[PDB]
């Protein structure tokens, strides 16, 4: 069934599972025409899949081209998302296939399980977490890719730099989570804890600043401050 | 006009036949039924005075067999059956019509109801639904369950409605996911109609049928089957306007018969807001729309 902070360390168990998050699929910029109404234009997408058990990031690229001439944007941004994880799906060898896929939102239940009907025994799950996955788009290397691309692509990062190495998956997730959340809250203030600096660099193979463990601990309570900030700078508290 | 007579009624019961129905005490002197209209199907059922628990009866054509009604006090229910001595049951029935012991068809003139909901059913495709090969006429109870019921546990005793899922490899061309799920047209007319009803008025009967059991005998998978039958005509972009114009008048007599008093558990809020008010037929069940507003305008 759905997915909560009851059953919160299945993500991390030898079960093969993949969230997909949809939020950045159809993104569209609002403004006015000539004759004073309002129209949109849309920019790139992405669909954001991921493992959170191994890190591994499917980043299918959602060129503004898929949109031309179709109607009812909203509601095809959903099927669309639906169709290219089961190609996904399809393209993987059987024993690296999910055997869950767990949508961040509940309209994506119905047009996935419609693409996914050859496929019986992988479960489609929703979510009651409030998961902070909108905010990869501010990611600079994810948001460059997308917004560079020129035609429909599939570009794979590891959304977890080398952290396996050193911490447990939970502790990743949880580090990942952290960093989506603040970023998603205040942005500017977000990027400015995380390469305000000099000598803690971003790898060229890597997403996120190459910072000690103890660097870490100083930045997780930065982004925990900016976030608890926030929600009172929101709610005055 | 032909005759259910009955052996005798040892334990008291409701009897219904069609849309009527009468009481008969224990022991009352009481000897079937009479004047029954030729041309029509015909259900007779039966609930216990004891135990309300279990309405069941008989559907059944007159035209197919001589039937006599005789409580088995073993099985401790109303048992239809046949006679093919067509001289010895004729002499038995004369002379209770002579006694006078038998209740009317009640039938007034200026009434199709009857005809309006069971205008598509024919007790061929029935017998088909209901699988008892060696009866004419078919058993049905509150308690069976559909074939598609018995897939999410006796074979024998199933309603074998045809399956309906809308998130089906049946239902979902390959390449076509969205555009079928959300038009289920091609569903409707060619895997439907055209492969497995063949025409409109079998998909009719069964949902006309459907809707009887549901109502008579409170059979909750002959329910959940007439209302996928009356979703799958309203989510379709494409019907034939013949089949639209006359589902309307299907469901027109079947909410004007539904008791009142069993509309909240009989019919399906979302099926019945999405059927009138969201779907592609939205604007094509004018009657239905109308009688549905005035009679249960709770519901929506
Ligand atoms: N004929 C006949 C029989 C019984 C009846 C017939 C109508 S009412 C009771 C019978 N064969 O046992």
């Amino acid at each position: 069934g759905a997915m909560n902070s009851s059953n919160y360390a299945e993500l991390f168990n030898n079960d093969i599972k993949l969230f997909v998050d949809d939020t950045n699929v159809y993104r569209v910029t609002v403004h006015k025409t000539f004759e004073g109404n309002v129209a949109t234009k849309a920019i790139n997408g992405c669909i954001f899949t991921l493992n959170p058990k191994t890190g591994h990031l499917f980043l299918k690229i959602i060129h503004t081209s898929v949109w031309a001439g179709q109607k009812r944007l909203s509601q095809l941004a959903k099927w669309k998302t639906a169709e290219e994880v089961s190609a996904l799906v399809r393209s993987l060898p059987k024993e690296e296939q999910p055997k869950q896929i767990i949508v961040t939102r509940k309209a994506m239940l119905d047009p996935l399980e419609v693409h996914m009907l050859d496929f019986p025994n992988i479960a489609i799950r929703p979510t009651e977490l409030r998961l902070p996955f909108s905010a990869a788009m501010s990611i600079d290397k994810l948001s460059d890719v997308v917004m560079k691309a020129t035609e429909p692509q599939m570009v794979l990062f590891n959304i977890y730099d080398d952290w396996l190495d050193r911490i447990s998956s939970y502790t990743a997730f949880s580090r990942l989570t952290l960093l989506l959340r603040a970023l998603k809250t205040n942005e500017e203030s977000a990027k400015m804890i995380l390469l305000s600096d000099p000598t803690i660099t971003i790898k060229s193979y890597h997403l996120w600043p190459s910072f000690t463990d103890e660097q870490w601990i100083t930045i997780e309570s930065q982004m925990r401050d900016l976030i608890l900030t926030e929600y009172g700078r929101k709610y005055n508290v | 006009m032909n005759t259910v007579p009955f052996t005798s009624a040892p334990i008291e019961v409701t009897i219904g036949i069609d849309q009527y129905s009468f009481n008969v005490k224990e022991n009352q002197p009481f000897h079937g039924i009479k004047d029954i209209p030729i041309g029509h199907v015909h259900v007779i059922h039966f609930q216990h005075a004891d135990n309300s628990s279990m309405r069941y009866g008989y559907w059944f054509d007159c035209r197919m067999g001589n039937f006599y009604i005789q409580y088995d006090p073993k099985d401790g229910l109303y048992k239809m059956m046949e006679e093919r001595d067509g001289a010895k049951f004729e002499n038995i029935v004369h002379n209770f019509k002579e006694r006078q012991m038998m209740v009317s068809y009640p039938k007034i003139d200026e009434d199709d109801t009857w005809y309006n909901l069971t205008e598509f059913v024919q007790m061929d495709k029935i017998r088909k639904i209901v699988r008892k090969d060696e009866n004419q006429f078919s058993y049905v109870d509150s308690s069976m369950t559909t074939v598609q019921e018995n897939e999410l546990s006796d074979p024998a005793h199933s309603l074998n409605y045809t399956v309906i899922n809308f998130k089906s490899r049946e239902a979902i061309r390959p390449g076509h996911e969205m555009e079928d799920f959300l038009d289920k047209s091609y569903y409707l007319n060619t895997v439907m109609l055209q492969g497995i009803f063949k025409n409109s008025s079998n998909y009719f009967g069964e949902l006309q049928f459907a809707f009887l059991n549901a109502m008579f005998f409170g059979n909750y998978g002959s329910s959940l089957q007439w209302h996928a039958m009356i979703e799958l005509i309203c989510s379709s972009a494409t019907v034939p306007k013949h089949m639209l114009d006359k589902l309307d008048e299907i469901l027109y007599y079947q909410i004007k018969t539904l008791p009142e008093q069993y509309s909240d558990i009989l019919l399906n809020e979302r099926v019945w807001n999405i059927c009138l008010y969201s779907s592609f037929q939205k604007n094509s069940l004018h009657n239905t729309e109308k009688i549905m507003e005035n009679k249960y305008p709770e519901l929506l």
